[PDB]
């Protein structure tokens, strides 16, 4: 995981992460989001460094770094990076148990 | 994991070929079918590259359901791995219904997950302690498996070298006839509490003691008696402790 804060600090964590995927998880669906962000970004950080060792996560701290990946891109919000360049958007919200929408996030190129 | 990223590299050194290929026959133009058929041939081998990498990344999921298998076997506990088995059941179930299609030798890592099912239908059976070491010898004299019962932490690996489906059957019929003799069991627990704590207490009349409400724990005796008879009456487990 490489935490942002900004589209700068959104697309400079995807593009140290240019082997493996950087998936920039910008704002959440409500609810107290910075602690459940870092609490899911502990147990994914499990299942995606890990487990899977395929992708990192970077919370993205309020900005609007999707809307300006999904600029960049053409093809909460979810841009998943390949060597810092907008590869894979998907937008839409999750309250407190998003095991189902992070199981129904597994898994699109 | 490697393997995959490896793959990945060989088919960006393809899709590159196949540009420098798709290049040469636009040059040549002159409205050749054979250089679009070419192309139809290429775009085959991509899309199966594609398939292979979707493939892959279920591996990768599928390991990671083995990982906090392992994981589950160190931690051991009763109550711990019967909820692990129910909840890993349902997960596993839910990814092999995920898959369908692609290339062939698919079949070959579904088994793979259907043979993770059944050590997951054992794990809950350990969970639930119906059977004793007594019984888990009996089932390890047939199995021929050093480990016993409650063995060690490391025991969920060496129950994989006992084939799931070579013994399921036996494994099964051991932990049937365990449960028939834990309910066995119970019965004479159920039985010898009765007659260890009971109380006929001596109610003064004239001048003697005497065994008044009686009835009361003569009833409890019929009952006891009724399944001690019950007991005897067959019972694979029963003959144990018979």
């Amino acid at each position: 995981t490489t935490t942002v804060t900004s589209e700068d600090h959104f697309m400079t964590f995807y593009n140290e992460n240019n082997k493996k995927l950087i998936v920039v998880d910008v704002y959440p669906g409500w609810s107290g989001p910075c602690t459940a962000m870092y609490p899911t970004y502990n147990q994914l950080m499990i299942s995606i460094d890990d487990f899977e060792k395929r992708i990192d996560i970077l919370l993205l701290d309020q900005d609007k770094l999707v809307t300006y990946k999904n600029d960049k891109f053409h093809a909460p919000k979810f841009l998943f990076i390949s060597e810092g360049k907008i590869i894979d958007e998907v937008l839409g919200t999750n309250i407190p148990v998003f095991i189902e929408k992070v199981n129904k996030y597994i898994p699109l190129s | 994991i490697n393997n995959a990223y490896d793959t990945i590299m060989v088919y960006y050194h393809k899709l590159t070929a196949i540009e420098g290929r798709a290049l040469e026959y636009n040059n040549l133009e002159k409205l050749f079918e054979l250089q679009k058929s070419n192309y139809k041939q290429l775009k085959d081998c991509m899309n199966d590259l594609k398939n292979l990498k979707t493939m892959w990344d279920a591996i990768a999921l599928i390991h990671f359901q083995y990982n906090d298998w392992k994981t589950k076997p160190w931690r051991q506990i009763k109550a711990d791995i019967l909820l692990d088995t129910n909840k890993t059941l349902g997960t596993q179930i839910k990814n092999l219904p995920k898959e369908i299609r692609n290339f062939k030798g698919y079949n070959v890592i579904v088994e793979k997950v259907k043979n993770m099912g059944t050590v997951l239908p054992l794990v809950s059976a350990l969970h639930s302690e119906f059977m004793e070491d007594r019984h888990w010898s009996q089932l390890k004299q047939i199995t021929g498996t050093v480990f016993d019962h409650n063995s060690l932490s490391f025991y969920f690996e060496d129950i994989l070298a006992l084939n799931l489906y070579k013994y399921e059957n036996t494994v099964n019929e051991i932990v049937d006839v365990a449960q028939k003799e834990a309910k066995i069991e119970k019965k004479l627990k159920n039985i010898e509490q009765w007659w260890s704590k009971q109380v006929f207490e001596f109610t003064e009349y004239k001048e003697t003691k005497t065994f008044a409400s009686l009835d009361n724990m003569m009833e409890v005796l019929d009952q006891h008696s009724l399944d001690l008879m019950g007991m005897k009456s067959q019972g694979k487990y029963v003959e144990f402790f018979y």
